[PDB]
RNA sequence: UAAAUUAUGGUCAAUUGUUAGUAUUCAUAUUAAUUUUUUUAAAUGUUUUAUCAUUUUAUAAAGGUUUAUUUUUGAAAGAUUUUUUGUAUAAAAUUUUAGGAAUAGUUAAUAAUAAUUUAUAAUUUUGAUUAGAUUGUUUUGUUAAUGCUAUUAGAUGGGUGUGGAAAAAUAAAAAAAAUAAUUAAUAUAUAUCAAUAAUAAAUUAAAUUAAUCUAUUAGUCAGAAAUGGAUGCCAGCCGUUGCGGUAAUUUCUAUGCUUUUAAAUAU
């Protein structure tokens, strides 16, 4: 037991806890202001100061939503004839919602930060989403247009001819004649909608 | 390299190279000027050195002191299950 | 797999030789007929070999070195090297 | 196994690997372990007195 | 023992991503830092004059190059694939461009001849 | 088990590089880096072996 | 020779390669005629604009290619002169009517080339009239007058001072960009107003006055007369 | 669940933030240099960083010894990663979970390009594709009429049998037709006769 | 990508994800065996070379490595390996020198065994303590001559009998009665 | 590693997937879905399954842990010759690791890494580093040195209690005196005519028996020099006056004068009625020794003809300012020191009237 | 100080020489190329990494398109991206500590990066360099000048200690009442 | 010498040949390779200086080594003046050949000793020394797997001994003491040993900048696929049992026909 060699001075410091120290603090380095949503920092930097740091994120989701509303009053009506060869098609809309949306919600991107910012940063007339979406389905139905590429009948052969976005061709893909309106389409605009 | 212009003090040689350089006065003040130039940026350069190094020294204050307070938990706690395992023995 | 029939390749998969004589062998039996045996010769590390091969190739216009490739068997016993090409 | 070490056949591998397992190695008991035979009836016919100093 | 070649050729669909063909936002270099020229010196007057003192190595025969260049604005309008478009050798060619830089920079071609 | 963990140019499956200094010192190689002979073939040999393996303390 | 070899760059705009023999195989399988449901002259009630911006002396001459024989989704590279900005380039009709393809100018047509239309910035017949006069003239100046003051439109001018072309862009000419994008040079309107070439002279002139006046330049003037309350934060310093 | 769980959705998150300058003492000199064409990514690497074992303590806000990265945009400012970067830079991670609705999974009928589910070139048109025996297609955007919770995941992590299989052999030696059961493929014809389409 | 197959392979210049990047060293070759010699003149005594040599060491099959976990490391925490080693004494005919025997250990990973090795050192001892057939603990040090840098840093058992055989003026230990084995056959009689 | 065709350190950490152009799979517009599943990414063999090196895949017990909780006690012992050569080089390293380009925190730097190190601090680099600390006028430092040397529950000495006492005094904080104090020096004594003298050095250094070295487990065989055995042969030659010397200043400093009036009292008492103790020779490790050198060649010191050069051989500049002209503090008989002392106490009221 | 000199690859002052920082990578076609920061000696060898002090990280000069982002309708975040990995701990070690050299092209990215000012060799071929004249110099340094005491905190606070106690923390360190 | 639960936790081990009584890892399979194909290299003049000099510029020629290769700061980094410190040259383990015998400027003590100091010396069968082959202890391929099977290259004695360190006699792709240059990654047609190219190998077209290329083979008894015509133990086929005897579905030729489509074939 006592032979060999005398116990070393530091198991002590098993027993009492008087000595256990840590000298210095945890950012007393230098990295205090590491946490930007500390209370200490908040203390630190004051409030204008923090208004001027998260300024960046605010304009962020205010480019969001000017987008998205520039595109809603540009594609409302769903139908009408916008330029050279193209036309309005409310799956434009559609598609930059959706990349917003996983913009929050998806968890490969998560940037959650751009929801820290409606309280400000929404629109008042854009706080109804999906009832202006809803608008924008009755819009869709009208008869001169297909009922699955919003394209005219008139002045086109196949679904997606002159749409930069379209869906309905692909690469090596072939091209594919307008569908016509009656039951089946109209009860699809109405799942839709659903 | 050190750049030796063509109205450097010539050297008449034929043992050795065409060209000393010596220099126009005119070179010589041009010379100061490009210089003190350069002074202005490695004044912030090696400023930097110096703050970068008291940064790395002070971070391995705080951080290798946090280690040798664990570090020292963990030995005396060893210790202590050693004499144990001793008693025990 | 047979690994010593390959002696004469060295490692390699293809080998070049000259030619020097053709006779003529009779096969191990059931199998009767005139097998034609190419006598070649090629040089390793300045050593001269005489290589001894099947011939199963197609003889145009007068023409020297021929291309050795390896095995599988045939009915001529202690014949292991066929020919490819001849150049 | 690669063909090309030891001997053309496959056995002579296995016959020199011999030399190298590690419950053969060699010994105070087991001795001359690749050559036994050169040494065998070697002293047969050497007569040597064994060591006394001690009565 | 292998005589056979692969069992398969495997091959992937090549099918365009719509987010890949994304519009990118650009901008020019030459509008963040503007590109200019300088106007020839008494001491460099014309691109030949140039040529003749930015030649200094045995091995960058600048001076002989002369008529591939028309005049001063063609010099510094060129670059080193469009300089090599035009048939001048490797080496002399960089030192040609080095030399161009080099004056834009402030310092003007004032060197040694070594040849001797 | 597997081949891909044959593979030790990944850094998952080797035995960091750190537990050198924790035997030796820390940023004891910058000296054997320096050294006169170095690298052909050999350099000052790299102990790193997990630590609970440790023929010495162990 | 050997570097002839080696496969071009592919940037960020451009689609499938078809450089390899294999990339050219199935395509090469591939016989087209004009049956009439091809012919794009007769979808000019949608494609009416596209059959304006043909070149039809050019590709006759060069391509060998009939104006009949052209199909709206015709894969031959055919000349075209924008009817928008007035310069000429070549692709192929398939890739301007099945996605829009134009004239590689007008994509930085519009500011900021991600929001097309988003611009509040009035035209340049507006805010800089002045600028209209110093376009080369191909008679396509009152298009470009339509253009953003903001415009990255990359646009071709008369020098003033030598009377020679140069190409500079609309908005590096303004020297307004829209908020939120990359500010330029403080300097770029001063140094865009001329050639290249030309530039230099001008804008030298008053750094010789600088050194004129206190013998010693120092690029610092500017911000030094931009110094002649500021929220700050607490320093752990003491 | 949304009722009673209200942090599964997550609401907050690591604002971006822009980061103070480092004065530079040359001016206006050099006031162009860091001003340039692009974004400047940079994330961090050293032995306390860039270990997935330790990913989410090193992407924490309440940490300090945490994970830092920094971008230059093209004006010259500079701000922190946002969450989408930040991720970035580690081994890409999936997320996928079985227990309420189904994820969507990989190497499917629908999912799947020609060239790995076909050995040939099979035409993409939104109708009538007999081999994947569907009638017509309309093509919403994906997520867009879906509720959001019914997202779940893709599973990647298995191998897809049709196209590519481990110990890869031959099923029947003789006679010589037969490969690998990865092979698939119809017969090619005798040299090609190309017909003209516009018809 | 060492895991794509043959036909798989687009760019050799990159990994395009992560990965290790690997270089295929060719392993079958067909190497081959250049015979020089007749089988009845091999220009060596003892062993003769027929065929391809296996060339490595600790590449070497069937792979033999050290082994730093036997009975040494057991008792020692050892500084440097081999800084201590436990042994027999064998033979001083060297002053200050003594002779000394050491087990160490072989590990077999394709058998998963152990073997045991055995070692002469030089150990310098001031003084002239050893005698044959001591047991000695031996350490590490200072070059002292050419081939000593051991020395007798403790004796755990010494050789009470050896001693006492000393003292009476004969040899520590009997000298062995048979030297090295030959290939000869000796025929001396009385 | 790097710069090679293969080279693996590159890849040897998470990138995100590169498309500028075609690699091969013409990547700049080509989506890489399933190329990017069944190609890219590194697979367990060919053909089997991605592996996924990402954060999911380990499990979440990595981010319970504490830090440095995966440490254990790493027990390196090492020759003894090379125990010297490192302490020595932690001591003039502690002295100081650069020209001018010392700062004075660089000290505590080289203590602590020689801890981080597992090497145990001697006495000789607690002094050191105190004294170096201290004379750079950096007073917060130094009892973090002390801090550091109680947490390592080493023994401080005498020596290393008057060097503490010091930092104390000049400090001018009478609360980590009175704590050092109480802790360590009470039972100190003074040296009266029955006791004898430097007490002899019997420590027995530590050997061990072969049953000893067979049978015991490793760790008791386990010799780090380690303060605390020597503790009690450091203080062999009772410099205790000179604790309660440093003692007095301090009770004073801290403007308290029972306490002083007690210290210089006892102080004052035993330097009349008691022996003068015999004082230490100079330490090797703090001080040096003179190795011997001709002068010979030397700058001569008339060398540049403009001034005059100070030189090894002798100094012909004069003393740029006065010393005393005494010999150290512990050569003093005891009725010197008791002057010594009073002198000691006058110049702490100074330097308390300039604080 | 070698007989017959290495004529291609020159250097100043002997071997291995100063640590420096430089970026390399083995050259490839452009399309996949990639440098590597690397803190290592001055004189190279046959292979890089004989003489390898540290790696401090990849960079690839293709301007990248982000993906990893979701698509973002702000400007400034759809520029194209530029990649590069630093390890800052083992740079402000070897440069701050150490005193390392640097090239040039390392030093534009670690300026990029916020951890250098501009190099020397960035050059807006706009303005010329300055001029310099010591009155006039020194009239403006007339004009400002800090007091001496708080220049010499600042040289403090930044080349020395930062970290230091305020009044409370020694309160708060000091011993309280059975050993006060 | 008792069970266990606050229940799938600590993150995937998984094997595919049509053979020929039977015994024995052995022909024809896949993966990896060589057969196999110009998309990554490159040209000469290193450079300052105080002038016939002096400062800076230290590991790719060959030979064949298995108890073998080991080292400093005095150079530079490098911070203020002058003195200023100590740490290094040493070892340990891993070492091939079917049939096996002695090796030698030689060990240890003395010591800045000894071509003749002293001694009962050293290496070896626990495999030495010569000799053969061979570039040593994170690199590959196959595999479900203890295995089997690769890994380049790089230190070749001394003789006015310079230099911090011999690494010092073409063969860079390392900015080398003023910011040469970074709008750069392009280098034409050479080499060495590497560096896997039939990159949608076949129908809707290239959100280009249109630049390099005009691209094919096998089998045809057994076992996907045959008819004529010759030939007649011949000529020839042959991975393999074997085929060829005037009717050969196994040879040669013509035509068709067969294939699961980076080729057959040899190693
Ligand atoms: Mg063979
Ligand atoms: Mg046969
Ligand atoms: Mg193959
Ligand atoms: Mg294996
Ligand atoms: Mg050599
Ligand atoms: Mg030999
Ligand atoms: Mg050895
Ligand atoms: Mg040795
Ligand atoms: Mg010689
Ligand atoms: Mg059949
Ligand atoms: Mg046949
Ligand atoms: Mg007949
Ligand atoms: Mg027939
Ligand atoms: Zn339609
Ligand atoms: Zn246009
Ligand atoms: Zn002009």
């Amino acid at each position: 037991l006592y032979k060999g060699i005398p116990r070393p001075a530091i198991t002590n410091l098993h027993y009492e806890p008087a000595w256990r120290y840590t000298l210095y603090q945890a950012g007393a380095h230098g990295a205090q202001l590491s946490n930007p949503r500390s209370p200490f920092t908040a203390k630190v930097l004051g409030d204008e100061l923090m208004q001027v740091r998260d300024i960046k994120s605010v304009e962020h989701c205010k480019a969001w939503f000017d987008r998205l509303q520039y595109l809603i009053n540009l594609h409302y009506e769903a139908v009408g004839d916008i330029g050279e060869f193209k036309s309005r098609h409310t799956r434009h809309v559609h598609e930059f919602f959706v990349a917003f949306h996983d913009a929050l919600s998806s968890l490969d991107f998560r940037d959650t930060y751009l929801f820290d910012q409606f309280k400000a940063v929404r629109p008042p007339e854009l706080s109804d989403l999906f009832g202006i979406f809803l608008e924008m389905e009755a819009n869709y139905v009208h008869e001169d247009y297909c009922p699955r590429c919003s394209l005219p009948y008139s002045t086109t052969r196949y679904c997606g001819e002159g749409d930069v976005d379209t869906p309905f061709r692909k690469h090596r893909g072939r091209w594919a004649p307008h569908q016509k309106w009656g039951r089946e389409w109209y009860d699809v605009v109405a799942r839709r909608a659903e | 390299r050190q750049i030796r212009p063509y109205y450097n003090l010539p050297s008449k040689s034929e043992h050795g190279r065409k060209m000393t350089g010596f220099l126009t006065p005119y070179r010589h003040w041009m010379w100061k000027q490009n210089e003190l130039w350069r002074n202005v940026h490695e004044a912030q350069f090696e400023h930097l050195r110096r703050v970068y190094k008291r940064q790395w020294l002070e971070s391995f204050r705080v951080n290798a002191d946090e280690y040798i307070y664990k570090y020292n938990i963990t030995k005396a706690a060893q210790l202590a299950q050693w004499e144990c395992e001793m008693k025990e023995q | 797999l047979f690994f010593l029939r390959m002696w004469f390749l060295y490692g390699c998969c293809l080998r070049f030789v000259l030619f020097v004589l053709c006779y003529y062998m009779s096969p191990r039996l059931p199998s009767s007929g005139n097998r034609r045996v190419l006598y070649a010769v090629f040089y390793l590390y300045n050593f001269v070999w005489m290589l001894r091969c099947f011939f199963c190739c197609f003889i145009g216009l007068v023409m020297s070195l021929f291309i050795i490739e390896g095995g599988g068997f045939v009915d001529l016993p202690g014949v292991k090297y066929y020919t490819r090409i001849v150049s | 196994i690669a063909h090309w070490y030891c001997g053309h056949k496959f056995r002579h591998r296995f016959m020199r690997d011999k030399r190298f397992h590690p419950s053969l190695q060699a010994s105070h008991d087991a001795r001359n372990r690749f050559s036994k035979r050169r040494h065998f009836k070697t002293n047969r016919w050497n007569y040597q007195q064994a060591y006394r100093d001690m009565p | 023992d292998q005589t056979y070649g692969p069992h398969k050729s495997y091959k992937y669909t090549y099918m365009p991503d719509p987010r890949k063909l994304a519009p990118i936002e650009t901008t020019q270099r030459s509008e963040i830092v503007p590109q200019s020229i300088r106007p020839p010196t008494s001491y460099v007057p014309n691109h030949e004059t140039f040529l003749e003192r930015a030649d200094i190595h045995r091995l960058r025969p600048t001076s002989d190059f002369k008529a591939s260049f028309k005049d001063w604005n063609d010099l510094f309008t060129c670059d080193k694939r469009q300089l090599r478009v035009r048939g001048i050798p490797r080496m002399t060619r960089d030192a040609i461009r080095t030399a161009v830089q080099a004056f834009q920079n402030g310092n003007p071609p004032e060197r040694f001849d070594t040849k001797e | 088990s597997f081949k891909y963990a044959t593979k030790l140019q990944h850094d998952e499956m080797r035995q960091p590089y750190y537990i050198h200094e924790k035997r030796y010192g820390i940023f004891s190689n910058e000296r054997n880096i320096a050294k006169a002979r170095r690298g052909l073939p050999f350099i000052t040999p790299l102990y790193t072996k997990h630590m609970n393996l440790w023929d010495t303390d162990t | 020779s050997r570097w002839s070899s080696v496969w071009p760059n592919m940037r960020y705009g451009s689609m499938f390669l078809s450089y390899s023999v294999g990339r050219k195989l199935p395509m090469k399988g591939v016989n087209w005629v004009t049956r009439d449901s091809n012919r794009l002259l007769n979808f000019s009630n949608r494609y009416s604009a596209v059959i304006s911006d043909i070149d039809v002396k050019r590709t006759e001459e060069e391509l060998n290619v009939a104006l009949s024989d052209i199909r709206w989704n015709d894969h031959r590279r055919i000349y075209w002169k924008c009817s928008f900005c007035g310069s000429s380039y070549r692709k192929n009709v398939s890739v301007r009517t099945k996605y829009h393809a134009g004239c590689n100018f007008c994509k930085k047509k519009y500011p900021s080339e991600v929001r097309g239309e988003q611009h509040g910035s009035p035209p340049v017949s507006q805010a800089a009239p002045e600028l209209t006069e110093q376009l080369v003239d191909n008679g396509k100046r009152d298009n470009l007058a339509t253009l953003a003051v903001t415009s990255k439109f990359y646009a071709e001018w008369t020098c003033r001072g030598c009377g020679g072309s140069y190409r500079s862009t609309i908005r590096s000419r303004t020297g307004q960009v829209e908020a939120g994008q990359c500010t330029l040079h403080p300097d770029i309107v001063a140094w865009s107003a001329y050639c290249p070439s030309c530039s230099w002279r001008p804008n030298m002139v008053p750094i010789a006055e600088e050194v004129s006046r206190s013998g010693q330049f120092l690029g610092l003037e500017r911000s030094m007369e931009e110094l002649g309350p500021i929220p700050r934060r607490k320093r752990l310093a003491c | 669940y949304r009722r009673m769980f209200p942090e599964m959705i997550g609401r907050t998150g690591e604002p971006v933030q822009q980061y103070g300058q480092m004065p530079i003492w040359a001016g206006p000199h050099r006031q162009h240099a860091n001003k340039s064409e692009h974004n400047w990514m940079f994330a961090e690497i050293g032995v306390n960083v860039g270990h997935e074992a330790l990913k989410k303590l090193e992407l924490d806000p309440t940490n300090e010894k945490r994970r830092r990265f920094v971008i230059r945009q093209p004006d010259g400012t500079l701000r922190s990663a946002k969450m989408s970067e930040m991720r970035a830079w580690y081994w890409k991670e999936e997320w996928a979970d079985f227990r309420f609705w189904a994820p969507q999974m990989e190497w499917g009928i629908e999912n799947t390009p020609s060239q790995e589910q076909y050995q040939e070139h099979v035409p993409d048109t939104t109708d009538a594709d007999f081999r994947k025996q569907r009638r017509i297609q309309s093509r919403p955007v994906k997520w867009f009429y879906e509720s959001h919770y019914t997202r779940t995941g893709s599973f990647a992590g298995f191998q897809p049998l049709r196209f590519m299989q481990r110990r890869t052999e031959r099923e029947v030696r003789w006679p010589d037709v037969i490969n690998a059961a990865v092979q698939i493929q119809k017969r090619k014809p005798a040299a090609y006769i190309f017909k003209a389409i516009p018809e | 990508p060492w895991w794509n197959f043959q036909t798989e392979h687009r760019q050799r210049c990159v990994l395009m994800y992560g990965g290790a990047r690997t270089k295929n060293t060719h392993n079958a070759n067909h190497r081959v065996f250049i015979k020089k010699y007749k089988r009845n003149a091999f220009p060596n005594r003892t062993r003769h070379h027929w065929a391809v040599s296996m060339t490595g060491v600790l590449s070497q099959r069937p792979r033999r490595m050290p082994w730093p976990y036997d009975l040494t490391s057991l008792i020692f925490n050892q500084p440097r390996q081999g800084s201590d080693k436990i042994g027999y004494v064998v033979g001083t005919s060297m002053l200050k020198t003594a002779v000394v025997a050491t087990n160490h250990m072989v590990y077999y990973p394709k058998f998963n065994q152990r073997v045991s090795r055995t070692k002469r050192f030089f150990a310098h001892d001031e003084d002239l303590a050893c005698v044959e057939g001591d047991l000695v603990h031996i350490k590490q040090c200072r070059k002292i001559s050419k081939y000593k840098h051991y020395y007798v840093f403790s004796i755990l058992e010494p050789n009470v009998e050896g001693r006492e055989r000393l003292k009476l003026g004969l040899k520590a230990v009997p000298p062995p009665l048979f030297g090295y084995p030959v290939s000869r056959r000796i025929v001396k009689l009385n | 590693k790097v710069d090679s065709f293969h080279a693996n350190t590159q890849y040897q950490h998470a990138w995100p997937l590169l498309s500028h152009d075609d690699l091969g799979n013409s990547d700049q517009s080509n989506n890489t879905k399933n190329i990017m599943y069944s190609m890219y990414m590194p697979k367990r063999n060919k053909g089997t399954a991605p592996w996924f090196r990402g954060a999911d895949t380990y499990s979440v017990k990595y981010c319970e842990q504490g830090r440095y909780e995966y440490q254990r006690y790493l027990m390196i012992n090492r020759f003894p010759s090379e125990y010297k050569k490192h302490f020595l080089s932690f001591l003039s390293n502690i002295r100081m690791s650069s020209g001018s380009a010392t700062i004075p925190q660089e000290a505590l730097h080289w203590l602590l890494r020689m801890i981080v190190d597992n090497f145990n601090p001697q006495h000789v680099h607690y002094i050191a580093a105190m004294k170096t600390l201290q004379s750079a006028g950096e007073l917060d430092m130094a009892r973090d040195v002390w801090k550091i040397m109680e947490r390592q529950q080493t023994w401080p000495c005498t020596a290393t209690i008057c060097a503490y006492l010091d930092v104390c005094v000049e400090a001018g904080e009478k609360t980590w005196a009175m704590e050092a104090w109480n802790r360590y020096c009470t039972e100190l004594k003074f040296l009266e005519p029955g006791e004898v003298d430097p007490k002899p050095i019997s420590r027995v250094p530590f050997s061990l028996t072969r049953e000893e070295l067979l049978y015991l487990p490793k760790w008791k065989k386990h010799f780090d020099h380690d303060p605390n055995l020597d503790v009690m042969d450091l203080n062999r030659f009772n410099r205790t006056r000179e604790v309660y010397l440093r003692m007095a200043q301090v009770m004073l400093a801290g403007g308290e004068r029972n306490a002083f009036q007690h210290f210089f009292t006892k102080l004052e008492e035993a330097m009349l009625n008691k022996p003068t103790p015999v004082p230490e020779p100079p330490n090797p490790h703090l001080v040096r020794r003179p190795r011997w050198a001709p002068y010979e060649h030397c700058k001569s010191v008339h060398h540049s003809p403009w001034r005059l050069q100070n030189n090894g051989r002798a100094l012909a500049l004069g003393p740029p300012v006065t010393i005393e002209d005494e010999m150290q503090s512990r050569f003093f008989s005891n009725d010197q020191f008791l002057v010594h002392s009073v002198k000691e106490v006058l110049r702490i009221v100074l330097q308390e009237h300039k604080r | 100080a070698r007989a017959v000199i290495k004529r291609r690859s020159p250097q100043l002052w002997g071997a291995p020489g100063a640590p420096i920082i430089r970026m390399r990578g083995h050259h490839v076609v452009w399309k996949f190329q990639s440098y590597d920061l690397v803190v290592e000696h001055t004189h190279k060898r046959r292979n890089s990494d004989i003489r390898l002090l540290h790696y401090l990280g990849k960079h690839c000069p293709h301007p990248q398109k982000s993906l990893w982002s979701p698509d973002t309708p702000v400007a400034q975040d759809r520029h194209l991206f530029m990649l590069t990995t630093v390890d800052i701990d083992a740079f402000k070690y070897w440069f701050g500590v150490k005193r390392c050299r640097l090239s040039m092209k390392p030093w534009a990215l670690l300026a990029k990066a916020g951890l250098l000012p501009p190099s020397l060799t960035q050059n807006s071929k706009i303005m010329p360099k300055p001029l310099f004249d010591k009155e006039s110099l020194m009239r403006y340094y007339l004009a400002n000048r800090k007091d001496e005491d708080v220049m010499a905190r600042e040289k403090y606070l930044n080349y020395e200690n930062s970290m230091v106690k305020t009044e409370e923390e020694r309160a708060a360190e000091r011993p309280v009442a059975p050993y006060l």
